[PDB]
RNA sequence: GUCAAGUAAUUAAGUGCAUGUGGUGGAUGCCUUGGCAGUCAGAGGCGAUGAAAGACGUGAUAGCCUGCGAAAAGCUCCGG
RNA sequence: GGGGAGUGAAAUAGAUCCUGAAACCGCAUGCAUACAAGCAGUGGGAGCACCUUUGUGGUGUGACUGCGUACCUUUUGUAUA
RNA sequence: CCCACUGUCGUUGAAAAGCCAGGGGAUGACUUGUGGAUAGGGGUGAAAGGCUAAUCAAGCCUGGUGAUAGCUGGUUCUCCC
RNA sequence: CUAAAACUAUGUGCCGAAGCUGCGGAUGUAUACUUUGUAUACGUGGUAGGGGAGCGUUCUGUAAGCCGAUGAAGGUGUGUUGAGAAGCAUGCUGGAGGUAUCAGAAGUGCGAAUGCUGACGUGAGUAACGACAAAACGGGUGAAAAACCCGUUCGCCGAAAGACCAAGGGUUCCAGUCCAACGUUAAUCGGGGCUGGGUGAGUCGACCCCUAAGGCGAGGCCGAAAGGCGUAGUCGAUGGGA
């Protein structure tokens, strides 16, 4: 239910050890020249070369 | 297990699953592009297709069987005046589901639901 | 459940009140010990 | 006269502690588990300085046998006969001889030798 | 020569916010401006506010060009927690810690 | 050159120690506006002419404090 | 919230403001560490790095290795589970 | 409406005694509002030592009071005999 | 491990302790002897406990002295000295005090008391986010919109989850404005902050007249005092009176 000795630092970092965040996939877009996620819409609502909302 | 099962459960019951997705699919025929959360707008393709295959044909039995389904008289009418017509000749893929980042408030990823050949 | 306060202000009044103190030697005494040690309210 | 004792509390935990630079987490940073590693590192000190003259002079027994050994004797036989020969090398010089200096290491075997015959 | 931009007192606390600048230390600053816009990371929200600070005083007060600016530190210390009561079953109390941090960040050529 | 046998260097997800540089926190030092104990000398009461203690008010503009009381941060006279 | 500019003798004296310790939490550098069993040290000891020097020098680290079951209290007696 | 028989759940609870499904009484020796009375070796008790402000084989607060404790615990720098 | 690495007997070597010896150093007692320094000898494991000698801290005198902005105390390193408690010097920080010596007085030394106060860890970025009546989309605004507003749908209650009083609360009511903190998330929203506004009575209620239970009670009776009971009266709604 509980520790019976308090955890010394260097196993709780060595826990961590596992919590880094990855990146995104990123692509920049040829038809704006924005970046954007790879395989989504950009914000002005451009994807592959169509037009959401003109 | 889940072998082969299809359905979505999106943490509600049959009656508002069924309910919500009449919703969205009234909602989509009327703006023919709407923002919904991505698991939503794919289980919406099976949802929203089979109404405008059946609008294809203009019987008083396949408007009885629309509305049975939509509960939207202006749906229906547009069903089968405008979208029915329109996707004709088209062998279904009558909806376009685009990836469109994700919610402030959520980090729910997100997508546009549109109609093909809109605007 | 019901606590035990259950508020009445006329029953405070009469129970706890300056005229309830005032009114017997006891209560008296309560009251120049609360001005003795400086009280701001002497009573409810 | 009342008398705050901070200055001179924390000049004795500061010492506690610079002596305690180099060891394992709350060794070397909380006072209380300092101080015990601390008279523990002194009591093993105390006692590893004899240990220390016991483990030296084993080595240098140790390569006193192989030389010997190297020579037809052993370290038994070579130290009965140095000690009939009247010679007092002791075993730290005879190990340093020994390691480095093998000719001169042959000849005091020679002279065991020729002390045990 | 390094520019410095520091966010103190940001509503997050430092574990969190460690998170977002252990992905982009030592990395160019398009690099690091494209991985905090599309993140879904609270933290990078403040992070991209005190690295664009940071550009920003590297251009006005230091004259120094963007295109080879570089994350050349950035770490997150803790900074002054708010200390609030929280009832518990059969009254109890626990002690809930509010924690902040303070962003520094530092671009170089 | 190829093959075989034997045998080095080379990683750090993370971690330890040391140093450097920070954060947090508010110890220490220095300081005193407040206290403690006395000595000497006084005084030892206030109140129906309404007390102690209060409430409410009172300001060009005031929240609280202090003063004051519908004559209300005050009126008159005398002295400095 | 900060960076400059300015004030000031001083701004890591900038209002959470004299000094600014420890616990505790970061980042940077050097060395070690992914075939190896335990109070985490101690005695020895290779290698590496940096200072210096012509050192049998200093500073950090510490492969490998012998020995080694915290402190207090209470007890006839405690690594004591 | 008053109550609380059974069970599950809950047991750092939504809750310092509940919810939910069922259960009992429900024109009476009923339930309930407002106001009043009884005060600590006392009160009140269709009586369980029950209740008397989440406290009851003698309430709480203050004072005697720093009660007493042949019992636990703790007792702070150095060296020498 | 088997003509032993077993057993019996015998021998020659060797290893082996903080024992003994060597070398160097300190110290107690005693004896000599300068007359307090060296020799000589014997000694120097220790709990309870007894004895002896010291270090350091605050304060008083010495001190109207001595050191200090050419940098005190304090803090943080380094080097060094002593058997120890400790001392000394110095780099950085710091910005105004410090104090020899010899006496004197003690709130004079902390690791433990399930010690006390404050700060901060571990658990752990874990459990949980408070009724399983339910949401969806479009537009607006905004730095940002799952939650705010407008709209279109969906759902839930409907002997309460609607409406009105008493009690209690005390401005939460309404409008403009702001989002740090508060709101178990965000918030542009709010019962949050700031500014302003708002409660209109002969008939409603209270006050008022009247009394119940009960209270207080001139006199009075009783009681060491304090006080207790009570007559006349006077209060007291939960009831009566336009
Ligand atoms: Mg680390
Ligand atoms: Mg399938
Ligand atoms: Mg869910
Ligand atoms: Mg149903
Ligand atoms: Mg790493
Ligand atoms: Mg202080
Ligand atoms: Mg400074
Ligand atoms: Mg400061
Ligand atoms: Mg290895
Ligand atoms: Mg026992
Ligand atoms: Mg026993
Ligand atoms: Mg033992
Ligand atoms: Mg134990
Ligand atoms: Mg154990
Ligand atoms: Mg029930
Ligand atoms: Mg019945
Ligand atoms: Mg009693
Ligand atoms: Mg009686
Ligand atoms: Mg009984
Ligand atoms: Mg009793
Ligand atoms: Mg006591
Ligand atoms: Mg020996
Ligand atoms: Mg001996
Ligand atoms: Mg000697
Ligand atoms: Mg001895
Ligand atoms: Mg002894
Ligand atoms: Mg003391
Ligand atoms: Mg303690
Ligand atoms: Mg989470
Ligand atoms: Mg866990
Ligand atoms: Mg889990
Ligand atoms: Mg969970
Ligand atoms: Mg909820
Ligand atoms: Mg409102
Ligand atoms: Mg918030
Ligand atoms: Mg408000
Ligand atoms: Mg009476
Ligand atoms: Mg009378
Ligand atoms: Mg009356
Ligand atoms: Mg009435």
């Amino acid at each position: 239910a509980v520790q019976q000795n308090r955890k010394s630092r260097s196993r709780r970092d060595m826990r961590r050890s596992h919590d880094a965040l990855t990146e995104n996939a990123l692509t920049v877009d040829q038809a704006t020249g924005e970046t954007h996620r790879r395989h989504h819409v950009t914000k002005d609502g451009f994807y592959r070369g169509r037009q959401l909302f003109a | 297990m889940r072998h082969r099962n299809s359905g979505v459960k999106l943490g509600r019951t049959s009656s508002h699953r069924k309910a919500m997705f009449q919703n969205l699919a009234n909602s989509l025929f009327e703006h023919e592009l709407i923002k919904t959360t991505l698991p939503k707008a794919k289980e919406l393709r099976r949802v929203a297709e089979p109404l405008i295959t059946l609008a294809k044909n203009d019987t008083v039995a396949n408007r009885r069987l629309a509305f049975a389904r939509t509960r939207n008289a202006a749906t229906v009418g547009k069903l089968f005046t405008v979208l029915g017509p329109r996707y004709k000749e088209r062998n279904g893929g009558y909806l376009r589901v685009l990836k469109a980042g994700f919610r402030a408030g959520d980090a729910a990823p997100m997508a546009y639901v549109e109609l093909v050949d809109r605007e | 459940m019901k606590r035990t306060f259950q508020p009445s202000e006329l029953k405070r009044k009469r129970v706890h009140g300056f005229r309830a103190r005032m009114a017997t030697k006891a209560g008296r005494q309560v009251l120049a010990r609360r001005r003795a040690k400086g009280r701001h309210s002497l009573t409810v | 006269a009342r008398v705050k004792r901070g200055v001179v509390a924390h000049r004795r935990h500061k010492k506690i502690l610079a002596r305690a630079k180099g060891y394992y987490g709350a060794r070397s940073r909380v006072y209380r588990v300092a101080f015990q590693a601390v008279i523990k590192a002194g009591q093993y000190a105390y006692r590893d300085r004899r240990q220390k003259k016991r483990q030296f002079r084993a080595l240098w027994i140790a390569r006193i046998n192989a030389g010997a050994r190297q020579n037809g004797l052993s370290y038994s036989r070579m130290i009965d006969g140095l000690k009939k020969a009247q010679v007092i090398i002791d075993r730290r010089v005879l190990a340093d001889i020994a390691m480095h200096d093998a000719v001169a290491f042959a000849a005091l075997a020679e002279k065991a030798k020729g002390a045990l015959a | 020569m390094e520019v410095t931009a520091k966010l103190r007192g940001a509503a997050i606390s430092a574990q969190k916010a460690r998170l977002v600048a252990d992905l982009i230390r030592g990395k160019s600053v398009a690099h690091a401006l494209n991985i905090l816009n599309f993140s879904n990371k609270k933290a990078a929200v403040l992070v991209k506010k005190a690295l664009e600070s940071a550009i920003a005083n590297a251009e006005h007060n230091n004259s120094l060009d963007v295109d080879d600016l570089k994350v050349s530190t950035i770490y997150v210390d803790e900074g002054m927690s708010l200390k609030r009561i929280m009832p518990r079953a059969k009254g109890r109390a626990d002690r809930i810690t509010k924690r902040t941090c303070h962003i520094t960040v530092k671009v170089g050529v």
